[PDB]
């Protein structure tokens, strides 16, 4: 749980899209 | 919800686009002050320090500032200075592009 | 004649500054007629009665063409005098009316003694037309001649867009200069628009500084 084994920040760029 | 998101990062590298100077006319010292030699040898020796890659012959040193020193000599320092103007727009001198002293 | 003789060399003086003043600022005016010799002031604009009248004292200035180059929106200008102690509210009407009918950008007003507070109120009234005011004393020395004052040289907007696109500036961010800085009264500065000074530096000689009026 650190700054070095996670990302800092995650945010989604679009919807999910189903394939 | 997520397009609030895609709309702040369009906005956040549109400015940042904005404010970055190209190359051809940047009108900064083609020197490197003495704070960026001060600065790129901290940072590369730290970076040594934390086990990167050396691009220079260890001649049996342990110092890390003397390994960035002699990489700094060499001009092998992956480094790049991002010099700020006053109103946030900057300039982009790699180390190699610069001359000390 | 003991003292008139003194007041007329006031007038004098007070004439030639405006002159000096008026060239500055950039209309047309003749070296001719700023090198006026006092006998010259004497038998021109005063009386047999060496009396001092200022109704021929007035005069009309227009842009020289190098500053309807520089400065397109330079219009005419319009300076007057008073022998009263006291401008009337009168006497200001028919001056600001007269700068309307005569279709004057700006026109310089000036006042022996005082002006009431009464008379005060309608120079900035009419716009766009801009009314200064000045007095005969207090203007008898022009003081850009005085060594301590550096050369100031209003900027125009095509250089001040330069000088800010070179600069990455704001207006705001600029050094200051007061709009009732005298040296800023003297150049009719109107605030937002930068002057030049050019500085005498004891270390590095001339070197060019930049103000803006605000």
């Amino acid at each position: 749980a650190t700054t070095l084994n996670t990302p800092v920040v995650i945010h989604a760029t679009q919807l999910p899209q189903h394939v | 919800g997520p397009e609030d998101f895609q709309q702040h990062e369009q906005i956040r590298r549109k400015t940042l686009k904005e404010k970055a100077i190209p190359k051809d006319q940047r009108a900064t010292t083609p020197y490197m002050t003495k704070y960026e030699r001060a600065r790129i040898l901290g940072t590369r020796a730290l970076q040594i320090s934390m086990n990167a890659p050396v691009f220079v012959d260890l001649e049996g040193e342990t110092d890390p500032l003397r390994i960035a020193m002699k990489e700094l000599a060499e001009k092998k320092i992956p480094l790049v200075i991002r010099r700020y103007l006053p109103d946030g727009s900057f300039e982009d001198w790699s180390v190699e592009e610069l001359i000390v002293d | 004649d003991q003292e008139n003789e003194r007041n007329i060399s006031r007038l004098w003086r007070a004439f030639r500054t405006v002159k000096e003043m008026v060239k500055d600022r950039g209309y047309f005016i003749t070296q001719e007629e700023v090198e006026l010799p006092l006998e010259d002031f004497k038998a021109k604009y005063c009386d047999s009665m060496g009396r001092p009248q200022r109704k021929m004292m007035s005069f009309q200035a227009n842009p020289t063409e190098e500053s309807i180059s520089k400065f397109p929106d330079m219009g005419s200008l319009w300076v007057e005098f008073c022998d009263e102690p006291s401008v009337g509210v009168k006497t200001m009407k028919t001056f600001v009316i007269h700068i309307q009918e005569k279709n004057f950008q700006t026109g310089i007003f000036v006042y022996q003694n005082n002006i009431t507070p009464s008379a005060m109120k309608l120079v900035p009234s009419i716009p766009p037309a801009t009314i200064e005011t000045f007095n005969e004393a207090a203007l008898v020395v022009n003081i850009t001649h005085h060594e301590l004052v550096p050369k100031h040289i209003r900027l125009s907007s095509d250089e001040k867009r330069e000088l800010l696109k070179r600069y990455r500036l704001k207006e705001s961010q600029l050094p200051r200069i007061q709009r009732a800085d005298p040296v800023a009264l003297y150049l009719g500065l109107k605030r937002g628009e930068v002057v030049k000074i050019i500085r005498k530096s004891e270390t590095s000689g001339r070197y060019a500084s930049y103000r803006i009026c605000m």
